[PDB]
RNA sequence: AACUAUUCCAAAAGUUAAACAACUAACUUAACAUGGACUAGCAAUUUCGGUUGGGGUGACC
RNA sequence: CUCGCACACGCUUACAUCAGUAACUAAUAAUAUACUGAUAAUUAACAACCAAUAAACCAAAACAACACUAAAACGUUUAUUAAUUACAUUGUUAACCCAACACAGGAGUGCACCAAGGAAAGAUUAAAAGAAGUAAAAGGAACUCGGCAAACACAAACCCCGCCUGUUUACCAAAAACAUCACCUCUAGCAUUACUAGUAUUAGAGGCAAUGCCUGCCCAGUGACACCAGUUUAACGGCCGCGGUAUUCUGACCGUGCAAAGGUAGCAUAAUCACUUGUUCUCCAAAUAAGGACUUGUAUGAAUGGCCACACGAGGGUUUUACUGUCUCUU
RNA sequence: ACGAGCUACCCAUGAGCAGUUUAAAAGAACCAACUCAUCUAUGUGGCAAAAUAGUGAGAAGACUUGUAGGUAGAGGUGAAAA
RNA sequence: ACCAAAGCUAGCUCAACAUACUAAACAAAUACAAAAAUACACCAAAAUAAAAUAAAACAUUCACCUAACAUUAAAGUAUAGGA
């Protein structure tokens, strides 16, 4: 009667059936017929130096947590933008038409990284 | 739709009957809009287009129950947009055809806010209506930006 | 007339378009917005699509108009597959050629004495098809698609193995796939012979011209026959975008210069896929007059001229077991008009190298009739291939 | 002859037959995945 | 389902093209046609059934084409010819005795003095004597021929009245046509198709025909012998 | 009944004379196509009264 | 003793190693490919995935020389553009699948007939009856519905019905039923989805059953054409009496009634209501069987076809030989 | 509503047919694989919701057969056996 | 003496109220053969409910039968029906 709960996999059908297991295609199909990959989309690891740097898995016991503030807009706004806007304005070189001396990005399709529609992975 | 007897006689066989309308293909023409139309209409519909006198009449003076069309409620909502705008594009050349055709009309006449949504669906409608609402979110930088202004302002203000 | 397609077929005709947009003056309320299908409202019209920014894979063909090589003269092109419906005639009238029945008398010569003859010809060259035909390949019945180059192969190896007594073989070079462009323009049709042959053996120094003199005056008084309902052009193909320059397949400085033999074959399994030996004829006629007119066209030049030194070329082709012969003379650049003189070819036509060849042993009531082998073999065909690989020396 | 062998599997078929795509493709198909939904099904389809 | 037809290809092309037989079913899948399929399998010609047809729109004239070979055909029951002018060749329905290496006229010109008919020629209607035998008839001027085309059939020219042809089909009606519409000359090839006797059930299934039904049916009254009066002539032509 | 063909009347589009005699009618119809009829095909719905020296046939009511 | 190895399709870890099995799976144990647990495992070169648009090509596969008819799957080259840059992704176990079972069943292809696979018997005893086999004195169908089955035989003849190869009631009918070449009727004058990319030597709706000799008479009824007349039977269907006569049984002839025509040719006790085991000849020692004739069959009979015939038939009957445990009569 | 993965008939696309006899691949002949299912005996809650053993019929064709697709119940399909 | 026996919980049922009415969970993947990131299109649609049954058969008829308007009465009245 077949198999209805298990799930469909490239392991299941004829030979014709090839289905991924969710690994992410690296290129295209050439003229040969043979594969050719595009070494754009293929990740490139960024790793750090981290042998001269102390930090390790794990945290020492007796060093004490803290009162748990979830960073919010509005602090992030007010640890960065707040002092420069306020002596601005005390200076009263305030400027409503232009944020941008502040690092406000009026859109994001110029820069490398754009937040809305998220460019990148991780 | 519906059902008859056979000969009338209620003792006979009883028949499912559809009764269905005399359709003919006729072109008219549109004042307001200029335009001559290929329609698929019944005889009914030129008879009521003969009694009030004119075809844009017929259209603009029969509540939407009696059109029964999507078709005449768009008619009607685009010469009830030219009546309310008084568009000069009806007559580029002569605005003495202009006045004179506008004139006749100026009993329907509603104003613009109204004329737009005449002949709408409701899912026209809303649509519609959610187009009007279409606003990207406003960035928290100026809702920040702005409260911080405010605060500077009552800051200076008190001394 | 009837026409060719079927209603049913034919891409459907966009939707009758939306009664909203018959209505002057009015904006329709689109599911553009919702970015979906949705039933209720209006279909929207989009402008055609403009990704700005242009990707090579993905884009729609160029229209051929745009080509900087495009040109309004229709130029009739003749390529390594095309068929010509009248064979010999029509390349002989477009090459303005005139016929010959057999081969030069000198290739002749050359074929006729003992002495050119291989150690055991009747030996070798029977294993030369047995080879071919049987022993080459794993399985019991080999295609045409692999004995034809295999038997082609076979014999220029035996004649190669002259080079022991006649040093000036090792002169020659051979070349497979080469780029051959050959212009030319004839009574207000523009021909152009271009494409790829097979493979095609060159040499160091040329050929001798091997007409006399009265041959080529008795050419001058030939008259080219003609075929009135089909025109010349027939079975070429008409084409909008070319070059016109001389190109042969080597650039300036090639130390083999001259082109000797051209090698044809006919490899494909199922007959309608092979040439007629007629059609056959032609194109080595075309290719062969191609190959020439380069060279004809590189040591003089472009202006057209009878030639005071004829260009010799020669051509070989193949069923695999059957051989055309051809052996060409330039003696004219000009041929444009129809009434000077004309080329010389030479073709010995439908020569037979075996009759037929069984690869089994066939049985007839449980005895053995017919052995495996060769049935029939002529030695004269051979013959005739070394002289032509012998010209040369 | 011998019955009761009836069933002879194909993949392809099973799922042209009876799979998502093709309970989706008709008005019909989608009210079988409805009813299905309806009793709560494990498998909707094949 | 839906299928769609094998019969869409938008360019002509001398060269066989391959075709896929249904057995009686219309495109829904059902039976229309009882008793057909399964023949041998079989490529189809492309035959040009308008005769008069220039190469080029450059010039009109009467033209002249050669006939190269004349082959078998499995779709129809006449023999076919390859004929090629100018740069083209194309199928046409060969007559009784056309032969290869031939020489075929086609034209659409009309003059006083009519025309000595030899076969594979094609003229207009007007422009043949008035016995004449013909083929390959056009219905409308510049629609394609229709009638006539079967193997070893032939119709005959009747008379010509009122710049307008009376024919006579192989059914032995007839019919009026303007005498501007092209027609080939002769008797259609293979006359002795008629007498070919097939020899076993086997044949006929090789020629994709199904076997009658086993069902019995009592014959009704439209059987019988009927002897009717042949009917009206048909008449193309468009009057006022 | 529907459906599929036939035939006809009406609907719809038209066209003609200014009609005839003395001191309004008639005709037309390409494909669709409506309402009402006609003739068939293909069909739709429904039923097999009782008595009886078992039922049936016959007879009877 | 011999259904083996692999692939496809399918199955989905049932495979492998170590350990355990009181009980659970094996129709029983031993123990374990099938129960339990833990731990592992199939690695791409094979396979899947893997360009479009123009243009030249009428020329079968059959060892393909060349042809046959039913007219036939399978591509080159030329031009125009085709991201150009190691390593992509996915299938890889098995003793397996479909039949409720570890089912004598059903299952495509390539290679093999052994080099690979396997075990008919848990242990006895040697009653009947039953199954399967080998042998049998003398006889040789006397058995029996029938030579069913069997046999050291593996041959000849004759009828009936169907011409023939073929098809059919999966699971009680394989036939004399159906189809079928052939022959006949009807209906159609024509274009982009069937028929058909066809065009009356064609295509549909049917009948009948090759071949051969034939296919008689009837249009009153009922149909169907012709919208009424009239035409149609290779349309549905029909095709008779009573009295008197040759010395005598018969009735060429005569009378008369009724019909639209009055059953013609042929064949005939038939696969043909009954009478019927008609009568006679042949075959047997003996036949309601078989064959041949006679034949009013008052209910045969001519394309709902009639008569002969070749070849053919797991059709239904009959004879001869031969063979035999079918039987005498069993062992 | 769901069903043509069985089966009836189609459409695409593949695959098989050795030996012998014959001028012959001729809906010829002998006889395997293969396909059927004649006659008998077993079996009859069976190995089997149609099998086993023997015996038979066809075996280059109106042949067998794989894969994918089609036709749906007032229907389909049918070399009519409802 | 075996096989067995005994529980009182899991939850349910019917109403009331009620805001108002597609719960929960969504990182990725999901309408290729659902759970398979990535290429030039198409997309979509409606036609009266019928019958079983009651009429001791059945042929016109046969409440309710997936259409908001409740309740006390008028009233099983006027009417409609092979009356
Ligand atoms: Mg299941
Ligand atoms: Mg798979
Ligand atoms: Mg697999
Ligand atoms: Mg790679
Ligand atoms: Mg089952
Ligand atoms: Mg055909
Ligand atoms: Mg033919
Ligand atoms: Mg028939
Ligand atoms: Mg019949
Ligand atoms: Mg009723
Ligand atoms: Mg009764
Ligand atoms: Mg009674
Ligand atoms: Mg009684
Ligand atoms: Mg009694
Ligand atoms: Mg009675
Ligand atoms: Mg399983
Ligand atoms: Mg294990
Ligand atoms: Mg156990
Ligand atoms: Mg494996
Ligand atoms: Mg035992
Ligand atoms: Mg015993
Ligand atoms: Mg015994
Ligand atoms: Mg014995
Ligand atoms: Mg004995
Ligand atoms: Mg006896
Ligand atoms: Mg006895
Ligand atoms: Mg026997
Ligand atoms: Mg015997
Ligand atoms: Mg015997
Ligand atoms: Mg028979
Ligand atoms: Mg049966
Ligand atoms: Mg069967
Ligand atoms: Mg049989
Ligand atoms: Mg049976
Ligand atoms: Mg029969
Ligand atoms: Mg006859
Ligand atoms: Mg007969
Ligand atoms: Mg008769
Ligand atoms: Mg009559
Ligand atoms: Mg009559
Ligand atoms: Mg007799
Ligand atoms: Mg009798
Ligand atoms: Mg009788
Ligand atoms: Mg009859
Ligand atoms: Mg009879
Ligand atoms: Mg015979
Ligand atoms: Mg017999
Ligand atoms: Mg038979
Ligand atoms: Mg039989
Ligand atoms: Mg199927
Ligand atoms: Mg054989
Ligand atoms: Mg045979
Ligand atoms: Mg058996
Ligand atoms: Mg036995
Ligand atoms: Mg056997
Ligand atoms: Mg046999
Ligand atoms: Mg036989
Ligand atoms: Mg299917
Ligand atoms: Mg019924
Ligand atoms: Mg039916
Ligand atoms: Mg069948
Ligand atoms: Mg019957
Ligand atoms: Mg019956
Ligand atoms: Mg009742
Ligand atoms: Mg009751
Ligand atoms: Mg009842
Ligand atoms: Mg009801
Ligand atoms: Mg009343």
């Amino acid at each position: 009667g077949a198999d209805r709960m298990s799930k469909w996999t490239s392991k299941r059908g004829p030979r014709t059936f090839c289905k991924g297991r969710g690994a992410k295609g690296t290129g295209f199909h050439g003229r040969d017929g043979k594969f050719v990959q595009i070494k754009e989309m293929i990740p490139e690891l960024v790793v750090p130096e981290l042998a001269g740097f102390k930090l390790k898995p794990y945290v020492n016991y007796r060093a004490p947590e803290g009162t748990d503030t979830p960073l919010t807009a509005k602090q992030l706004f007010l640890e960065t933008a707040a002092p420069a806007i306020e002596k601005d304005f005390k200076a009263g070189t305030f400027d409503p038409e232009h944020l941008e001396k502040y690092g406000f990005e009026p859109t994001q399709e110029g820069k490398l990284f754009q937040l809305y529609p998220k460019n990148f992975p991780r | 739709l519906g059902h008859r007897y056979v000969n009338n006689d209620k003792l006979s066989k009883r028949v499912r009957k559809v009764w269905k309308p005399q359709l003919f293909q006729r072109e008219l023409y549109s004042e307001i809009l200029d335009k001559r139309f290929t329609v698929t209409v019944t005889m009914r519909t030129l008879d009521l287009i003969d009694q009030a006198c004119g075809f844009d009449f017929y259209i603009l003076k029969t509540p939407k129950e009696d059109l029964c069309s999507k078709f005449g409620m768009d008619l009607k909502r685009g010469m009830l947009l030219r009546l309310a705008r008084q568009d000069p594009q009806l007559h580029p050349d002569d605005p003495a055809r202009r006045a004179a055709i506008y004139d006749r009309y100026k009993a329907f006449v509603i104003p613009e806010a109204e004329a737009e949504w005449v002949g709408l669906t409701l899912d026209e409608a809303v649509e519609k209506q959610r187009l009007l609402e279409e606003k990207d979110p406003i960035p928290l930088f100026k809702i920040f930006v702005e409260e911080l202004l405010g605060q500077l302002q009552q800051q200076a203000l008190s001394e | 007339a009837y026409e060719w397609g079927v209603r049913s077929t034919r891409k459907p005709e966009p939707p009758p378009l939306d009664r909203v947009y018959e209505i002057p003056g009015l904006e329709p309320i689109t599911y553009a917005g919702k970015m979906h299908f949705m039933p209720g409202l209006a279909r929207p019209v989009f402008p055609p699509w403009d990704p700005g920014w242009t990707h090579p894979k993905f884009r729609r063909l160029p229209p051929l108009h745009e080509h900087p090589l495009y040109k309004d003269q229709a130029c009739y092109v003749f390529h390594q597959r095309c068929r010509l419906l009248e064979g010999v005639k029509q390349a002989l009238w477009l090459t303005k050629t005139q016929l010959i029945e057999g081969l030069p008398e000198k290739v002749l010569r050359l074929a006729d004495d003992p002495r050119n003859h291989i150690e055991n010809q009747d030996e070798r060259v029977l294993n030369a098809i047995s080879h071919a035909r049987l022993w080459h390949s794993t399985e019991d019945i080999p295609k045409r698609e692999t004995y034809c180059p295999v038997i082609v192969d076979s014999l220029i190896q035996l004649c190669k193995s002259q080079i022991l007594k006649h040093p000036s073989l090792a002169r020659r070079i051979c070349a497979q796939n080469n780029t051959l462009s050959a212009t030319w323009n004839r009574e207000s049709i523009l021909l152009q012979v271009h494409g790829s042959s097979g493979a095609r053996l060159n040499a160091k120094d040329p050929l001798p011209p091997v007409a006399s003199q009265e041959e080529v005056e008795a050419t001058k008084n030939h008259v080219l026959e003609t075929f009135y309902p089909i025109s010349p052009t027939m079975g070429l193909q008409e084409c909008n975008v070319y070059d016109v320059n001389d190109d042969t397949g080597f650039q300036e400085g090639y130390p083999y210069p001259c082109p000797h033999t051209l090698y044809f074959l006919e490899s494909a399994n199922l007959r309608p896929r092979r040439f007629q030996p007629d059609q056959l004829r032609a194109k080595m006629i075309l290719f062969a007059f191609g190959s020439a007119l380069a060279q004809a066209r590189l040591l003089y030049g472009n202006d057209s001229k009878v030639l005071e030194q004829p260009v010799v070329v020669q051509s070989v082709g193949t069923d695999g077991r059957l051989f055309q012969f051809l052996v060409l003379q330039l003696n004219t650049t000009d041929l444009a008009s129809d009434e000077g003189v004309k080329n010389l070819a030479w073709v010995d036509s439908d020569q037979l190298l075996y009759q037929h060849f069984w690869c089994l042993p066939v049985i007839k009531k449980k005895v053995v009739v017919e052995p495996v082998g060769p049935i029939g073999f002529q030695p004269e065909t051979f013959r005739k291939f070394l002289a032509l690989y012998l010209h040369g020396a | 002859k011998a019955r009761g062998n009836e069933y002879q599997p194909s993949n392809i078929k099973r799922k042209h037959k009876h799979g998502w795509v093709r309970r989706l493709r008709t008005p019909t198909g989608v009210q079988v995945i409805l009813r299905r939904m309806h009793k709560g099904r494990k498998s909707l389809s094949h | 389902a839906t299928s769609v037809s094998w019969k869409s290809r938008t360019k002509y092309t001398v060269m066989p093209v391959k075709m896929r037989k249904s057995g009686g079913r219309n495109h829904t899948g059902q039976i229309q046609v009882h008793g057909i399929g399964g023949g041998h399998k079989q490529r189809y010609r492309m035959i040009d059934f308008l005769r008069f047809r220039p190469e080029h729109e450059s010039k009109p004239g009467p033209f002249e084409e050669k006939v190269i070979a004349v082959r078998y055909d499995p779709c129809r029951s006449a023999d076919i010819a390859l004929v090629a002018g100018g740069n083209r060749k194309r199928w046409i329905i060969a007559t009784e005795n056309m032969k290869a290496g031939d020489t075929v006229l086609n034209s659409d010109h009309i003059g006083r003095m009519a025309v000595a008919a030899r076969e594979g020629d094609a003229h207009p209607l007007g422009a043949l004597p008035v016995g004449t035998l013909i083929n390959n008839v056009e219905s409308e001027p510049g629609r394609g021929a229709q009638y006539i085309r079967a193997a070893g059939t032939c119709g005959v020219l009747l008379r010509k009245v009122n710049g307008t042809a009376i024919i006579q089909l192989p059914s032995k009606r007839q019919m009026q046509v303007l005498e501007t519409c092209i027609a080939t000359v002769g008797r259609v090839s293979n006359v002795d198709h008629n007498k070919r006797v097939i020899g076993k059930a086997g044949r006929n299934r090789w020629l994709g025909k199904r076997p009658n039904s086993g069902l019995w049916q009592r014959k009704g009254g439209w059987a019988g012998r009927k002897i009717r009066p042949l009917p009206p002539m048909k008449s193309y032509v468009k009057l006022p």
